[PDB]
């Protein structure tokens, strides 16, 4: 599955 | 002067953030160059009115398991801080995408080190709201990790917290539901977002249902040891989750690697 990063916000 | 005092070269990482790998001209000491705009400064802080994030990194500076701030510079409409930088790295999220699930015993010595780690922010007074694989690099010579980004920092205090600007899949719940937490607990919760992230590969929950819904669903074979630490970090109310020292005094915590050992099976 797609792994993703997250911003911070 | 700043241009004077740094050789500075390319742009550091992997988005809307302003990092230049840098040397001191000095001693050609390795450094990281961040850039903050003066105008998307959420919180500020005095010592002289600097942005939060320079007091935290200040109150933090001592240990090596979180990133050193070496010096900082106003400037018409930014701050520069130059920051301390290790190298050969790579930051924890990369090293899990390219690597898959880790092996117990390298995700054991990791999650040790972040700890100790975070220990000493909460030590200093400083409680960092972002703990996450994208805000942690590993010396892959050394084998040693270290905390940075203190940019959605705040100072630790006992009181509760209605702010934050974190991670929201590494958030807990109470944020999520009533938009309050507490710090110590909430970085708990993101510790156990992390343990899981690094022994099953990914994060457990990418939306707002999975993270107030209490359930941990593991998509890689897990010692029930570490289960049983994970969903304890994960526990849904805040005071059912676990100090600090319960954590590191837990059975799946016992004999980790040295870091020099963790680089040297691992790493190199
Ligand atoms: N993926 C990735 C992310 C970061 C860095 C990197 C590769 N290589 C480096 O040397 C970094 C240095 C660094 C240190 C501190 C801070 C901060 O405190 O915000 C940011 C970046």
């Amino acid at each position: 599955r797609k792994r993703r990063r997250h911003p911070s916000g | 002067p700043l241009e004077s005092q740094y050789q500075v070269g390319p742009l550091l990482g992997s988005g809307f953030g302003s990092v230049y790998s840098g040397i001191r001209v000095s001693d050609n000491l390795p450094v990281a160059i961040k850039h903050v705009e003066k105008d998307r400064i959420s919180d500020w802080g005095e010592l002289t009115r600097v942005p939060m994030e320079v007091v935290l990194l200040k109150k933090v500076s001592s240990f090596s398991g979180v990133i050193r701030l070496l010096d900082w510079f106003e400037r018409p409409d930014s701050f520069v801080l130059i920051l301390e930088r290790p190298e050969p790295v790579q930051d924890l999220f990369d090293f899990i995408t390219e690597r898959g699930a880790l092996q117990e015993e390298l995700a054991r010595s990791f999650f040790w080190q972040v700890l100790e780690a975070v220990r000493h922010c909460h030590n200093c007074g400083v409680l960092h709201r972002d703990i996450k694989d994208e805000n942690i690099l590993i010396d892959l010579n050394r084998g040693e990790l270290k905390l940075i980004d203190f940019g959605s920092g705040a100072l630790l205090k006992d009181t509760v917290y209605t702010d934050f600007d974190g991670t929201r899949v590494y958030s807990p719940p109470e944020w999520i539901r009533y938009h309050r937490y507490h710090g110590r607990s909430a970085a708990v919760w993101s510790l156990g977002i992390l343990l899981y992230d690094m022994v099953c590969g990914d994060i457990p929950f990418e939306h707002d249902e999975e993270i107030i819904g209490g359930q941990v669903f593991f998509r890689q074979r897990v010692s029930s040891e570490c289960q049983h630490l994970i969903r304890w970090c994960l526990a849904l109310r805040p005071s059912d989750r676990p100090t600090f020292e319960e954590i590191q005094n837990h059975p799946w915590m016992q004999d980790v690697l040295l870091p020099q050992e963790t680089a040297e099976i691992h790493l190199h």
